[PDB]
């Protein structure tokens, strides 16, 4: 029984076993209007499971022979590798300088944030407030205290 | 606030010009009479070396500290930096590395396509 | 010259204000305020984390 | 010339012996505090490890407005810490969309393997 | 050859508020103390 699990969670999905979306058929029928893309979006779809599911019965020694065949067919390739990252990377530096629609949604964005985060911050401030303003008190009553010990220490000197 | 030697709240606090530390006088008076020394470093130290203006002062509160405050904002915001500039050079060596085995893939999945289907072209027709 | 003539350099008095839908000028404005909010919100944390042993011992 | 954390002129460095970074005291001393480590080689580095190791003072020009200006440049660093992190988010996340399709299509290969599989057993008869 | 300070509880201020207040405290002192 321990076996068939290490089975099952090895072969559920590749990106969904390793690491980090909303279910769109839209985007999946507005992406069409080829046939690769569309293989995907079904498969994106049937592993997050306006949203049906279906697709449960395709997805380990298949796959095995399938990546061992393409790595088969796949310094000159880590030079084109390293050229084209740097390609992309001044393309996502180019999108990002241009936009500094999208900017009701970043204002929305803070609203939750100003709404989640203020919320916290007052929360914060009166329950360090309430402990604080005390201790503020206490702490800026004797502050006082040094601005009259000092008025009296010259006074003395002088007179001494 | 307390005394290096004893532990305790000095009640005559007298700092040292060899060691710089603040011992109560009482105690450190009896450390240079056994033998004159600064008893931290065992540096040469006499009662006289031993010390308890006209400027006020008001006390350490949130310009000085203001400032060393602002060295702190950045020189934490200067680490934020590196924990995605570290984390970028991982995704971007994955992101191409990706890519590369997608492009070189989608040109397999291009000659199955043609292959299949010239089977089903050959096949049909004899 | 400020002691003199009693009058204090005005400072930014913009990341209060702000406003949604505005232009592009509103868009960095707006970005401000978050990134400080959650500086402001890190910044209340790591106080709250020791509280008031930190006051009390000042 | 540029210390490897922050990206400041060092006006105390100090070099990691680990591996060979010219690191300024504060920033290398905050990251071995939190984990002892280099944060260029993930090496087991120490405090004690590290060596201490051109200060050209800037003359802006000819005071109300250097207020200002230094509320720009925090308003302007707010903003490209910012920028640099929304990338961050949306390479990894546009990279989470190849391995969908990455792994999707090694499973439509499979099927496409079976149709020259049939092919090649209807061929022969 | 340790001091604690505080920092308020609503510590935008700092760059403003505060810094605005310490070079009022430093200008207005320093005029009245060549006046005195």
């Amino acid at each position: 029984d321990n076996e068939r699990s290490n089975i099952k969670s090895g072969k559920q999905l590749k990106s969904r076993i390793r690491k980090f979306f909303a279910s769109l058929p839209s985007p999946k029928n507005d992406f069409e209007i080829e046939d690769e893309k569309e293989e995907d979006a079904e498969i994106a779809e049937y592993e997050k499971e306006e949203d049906n599911f279906i697709e449960p019965p395709s997805q380990p020694r298949v796959s095995l022979v399938a990546v061992p065949l393409a790595y088969s067919t796949l310094k000159n390739n880590p030079q084109s590798a390293i050229d084209n990252k740097y390609n992309l990377l001044v393309a996502n530096a180019i999108n990002k300088e241009p936009h500094m629609e999208s900017r009701m949604q970043h204002i929305t964005q803070g609203r939750t944030s100003m709404k989640i985060q203020f919320k916290t911050a007052m929360p914060p401030t009166e329950v360090l407030l309430e402990s604080i303003q005390s201790k503020v008190e206490s702490i800026e009553q004797l502050q006082r205290k040094l601005q009259h010990v000092q008025p009296l220490e010259q006074q003395n000197n002088e007179m001494c | 606030m307390l005394c290096a030697i004893s532990g305790k709240v000095p009640r005559r606090p007298v700092l040292s010009p060899k060691s710089r530390t603040i011992f109560e006088k009482s105690l450190l008076e009896q450390y240079v009479k056994d033998t004159g020394n600064d008893p931290i470093t065992n540096e040469p130290l006499s009662i006289e070396e031993i010390v308890e203006s006209a400027q006020q002062a008001s006390l350490t509160e949130s310009i000085p500290n203001l400032l060393t405050s602002l060295q702190n904002e950045w020189d934490a915001i200067m680490l934020e930096n590196f924990k995605l500039r570290s984390t970028l050079d991982s995704l971007t060596k994955k992101l191409s590395t990706v890519m590369y085995e997608r492009d070189a893939a989608k040109l397999v999945a291009a000659q199955l396509l043609m292959e299949k289907n010239e089977d089903s072209k050959d096949l049909p027709k004899s | 010259a400020l002691y003199t003539e009693y009058l204090k350099q005005r400072n930014n008095k913009k990341r209060r204000t702000p406003d949604f839908n505005d232009d592009d000028d509103t868009l960095f404005l707006e970005e401000y305020r978050r990134k400080y909010p959650r500086i402001d919100t890190s910044r209340y944390i790591p106080n709250e984390s020791s509280e008031v042993s930190l006051l009390g011992i000042v």
